[PDB]
RNA sequence: UGGAGCUUUACUGCAGGCUGUCGCUGAGGACUCUCACUCCGGGAGGAGGACACCGAUAGCCG
RNA sequence: GACUCGUACGGUCACUGAAUCCUGCCCAGUGCAGGUAUCUGAACACCUCGUACAAGAGGACGAAGGACCUGUCAACGGCG
């Protein structure tokens, strides 16, 4: 389905409705020094390393929107609740 | 499963060793002070168990009698001789250097004094080709162009016993009485004829290996079996 | 002053640089063609030595012993084990090569006692370390004010038990405070958590 | 949501082999050398050589 | 340490199973082996960023292996 780049909205922040922006949200890097990356390392070691032994499961035939909102006067942005959607092409 | 017959074999139990209690003599080259002069005479010739070849025995003049790899046309009473000096004759013992190019040598040493290592089964002889200061080369019975240091010492002729091969077993019994004679667990059971817990190929309702015979180098004994690292197989190509 | 002990300190803080490093050299090619535990007449460390109690007195022995670097020698498990049990690689063992050392200088000197050890090199297979050891039946040694009470019954093989200076670092007995909850006052008595 | 034996490109691991790297290990992307170390020799000495063996670790096969 | 007081006319690993007449075609898949410009390929060291340091992110290099090519069926098997 077809989205616009920009419309008038709701921005929870300014608290009025302005012209947002909606941007796919791209994934941020990890730094790898989070609690949970050093327990793989602390609990790895001989044999099966129980849930570190797993590996990343499968997919749903479609996933939901993952955008975000950018209020074009204050410059910050909100996330909304995403709709399953097979295809997302903004318009301009 | 449990560890295949080729495992069996590592523990070196009776079964796998061979009869050496039952053995005459390894026939490593004797060994001189030097400047040769060391000559004996050929006192009799025996049978090698170990080797199904005959063996000449040899009483050298300071007094030491011993059993040498005998090449063909070792007879009794004849002069053989060891060292440098030595006439290059048949049965001779001499490095690898005082050889005359093109000439058959047998029981060829590995490294300078190690007695002989090349070259000592029946019939069997290695050509010596090429000389030098640094190597000489020799055609080892395989085919082999081995580089030998040329203080390797080595006796002139073929082996004795040549042409033990041209002649069949024929029967089981006369296989059994060798094979008796030897390090070696006879008869064979194919392993496609045995059930899977005992080998790769075993099991099955039929019998058939239930894989590809040709097995990695880096194969983990108990599963290198049949065609080991082959570069290729069958006649055909 | 500086004392003369100081300067076989000072080298042996670095044993591959300067003379010693030479030294070594030379050494370790006849350590190598030596026994597991040989006897010798002087330390190699004299500074170390009396610091750990040594004295050029009757009933003191000293002892260079070698053993092999690595991991433990482990065989493969054969029966049933979970996946974290069927390890053999990485598997080390919990007493250090040193204390392994005085416990094989001490078999040799059955009626000696260890009264400390230090090391003195390692090639890559080796490890050398030598053992001060005790002759608690000697007078000279019962009448001594600094040793006598390594002649008392309590310290009967006082190595085997783990009494040794290595054998209570190694227990993890060297801290008085924090991390010593399951070391202090014995590993078996915590339930050999530590 | 029993047991065991067996199988395999079932899941997960463990030996083993191959391969790189660090230590042993030294002198003047390729080379010479000798002094550790290795092998041959009864010995003198000979062959090899900072490699290999051994210790540690990593990737592949398993 | 066995093989081994053994050394290719040896002895290890497998298949077939006296003699006689014979043993066709297939290397695509799998297996083994060799090769390989380029692609890919770990750790140590090295470089960049980050951190007064460290965690960490990235880079360059690139072993065996793989991709790719070749050999091989008295290899596994196949010949509708
Ligand atoms: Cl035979
Ligand atoms: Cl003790
Ligand atoms: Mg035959
Ligand atoms: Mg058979
Ligand atoms: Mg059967
Ligand atoms: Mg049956
Ligand atoms: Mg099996
Ligand atoms: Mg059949
Ligand atoms: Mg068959
Ligand atoms: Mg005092
Ligand atoms: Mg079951
Ligand atoms: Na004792
Ligand atoms: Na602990
Ligand atoms: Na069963
Ligand atoms: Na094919
Ligand atoms: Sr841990
Ligand atoms: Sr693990
Ligand atoms: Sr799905
Ligand atoms: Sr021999
Ligand atoms: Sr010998
Ligand atoms: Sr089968
Ligand atoms: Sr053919
Ligand atoms: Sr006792
Ligand atoms: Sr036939
Ligand atoms: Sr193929």
């Amino acid at each position: 389905m077809q989205m616009p780049r920009r419309f008038n909205t709701y921005c929870p922040h300014c608290n009025e409705h302005q012209e947002h922006e909606v941007e796919k949200v791209r994934s941020g890097r990890q730094t790898g020094m989070k609690w949970i990356d050093r327990q793989r390392e602390r609990n790895s070691g001989i044999g099966n390393d129980g849930k570190f032994s797993k590996v990343p499961g499968g997919d749903k035939p479609t996933k939901k929107t993952d955008l975000k909102y950018r209020c074009g006067e204050c410059g910050k942005a909100h996330l909304r609740e995403g709709w399953r959607a097979g295809r997302l092409e903004f318009q301009e | 499963g449990r560890r295949i017959q080729g495992q069996r074999r590592g523990r070196g139990t009776s079964t796998f060793r061979a009869p050496s209690h039952r053995y005459k003599a390894d026939l490593e080259h004797r060994k001189v002070e030097d400047g040769d002069v060391i000559a004996g005479t050929v006192v009799d010739i025996e049978h090698d168990p170990a080797r199904s070849a005959p063996v000449a025995a040899v009483e050298f003049e300071d007094g030491d009698r011993r059993l040498i790899l005998a090449p063909e046309g070792v007879g009794v009473g004849d002069e053989l001789q060891v060292g440098v000096d030595a006439e290059i004759a048949p049965g001779n013992t001499l490095p690898l250097a005082e050889i005359p190019e093109g000439v058959p040598v047998c029981n060829v040493e590995s490294s300078p004094g190690d007695g002989g290592k090349f070259a000592r089964a029946s019939g069997v002889n290695a050509q010596l080709l090429t000389h030098d200061r640094n190597v000489a080369v020799v055609k080892l019975p395989s085919g082999e162009m081995k580089r030998l240091d040329p203080q390797c010492r080595a006796t002139i002729g073929v082996v004795g016993g040549g042409g033990r091969t041209d002649k069949p077993f024929v029967k089981a019994g006369n296989k059994h009485h060798k094979m008796k004679a030897r390090g070696t667990k006879w008869p064979n059971v194919r392993g496609v004829a045995m059930n899977a817990v005992d080998h790769p190929f075993g099991g099955g309702g039929r019998q058939h290996p239930g894989k590809p015979k040709s097995i990695s180098r880096n194969a983990p004994p108990g599963r290198k079996v049949g065609d080991i690292a082959s570069k290729r197989t069958g006649r055909g190509g | 002053a500086r004392s003369a002990y100081s300067y076989i300190r000072e080298a042996w803080k670095r044993p591959k640089e300067g003379q010693i490093a030479e030294l070594m050299w030379h050494r370790m090619q006849e350590w190598r063609n030596e026994p597991a535990v040989v006897r010798i007449e002087r330390p190699t460390r004299l500074d170390r030595a009396r610091s750990l109690g040594y004295k050029a007195k009757q009933g003191i022995i000293v002892v260079r012993v070698a053993i092999r670097k690595g991991s433990s020698r482990r065989t493969r498990f054969n029966k049933g084990r979970r996946s974290k049990r069927m390890m053999v690689n990485r598997i080390t063992r919990k007493k250090n090569i040193q204390r392994i050392a005085e416990e094989r200088a001490n078999r040799k000197f059955p009626n000696l006692r260890v009264l400390n050890s230090y090391s003195v090199g390692e090639d890559g297979r080796h490890k050398w370390h030598e053992v001060i050891l005790i002759d608690p039946d000697h007078p000279a040694i019962k009448s001594d004010d600094q040793l006598s009470w390594i002649s008392r019954t309590r310290h009967r093989l006082r190595t085997f038990r783990g009494l040794t200076s290595a054998g209570r670092r190694c227990r993890g007995l060297r801290g008085q405070g924090k991390g010593s909850e399951k070391v202090r006052p014995s590993l078996r008595v915590n339930g050999a958590k530590a």
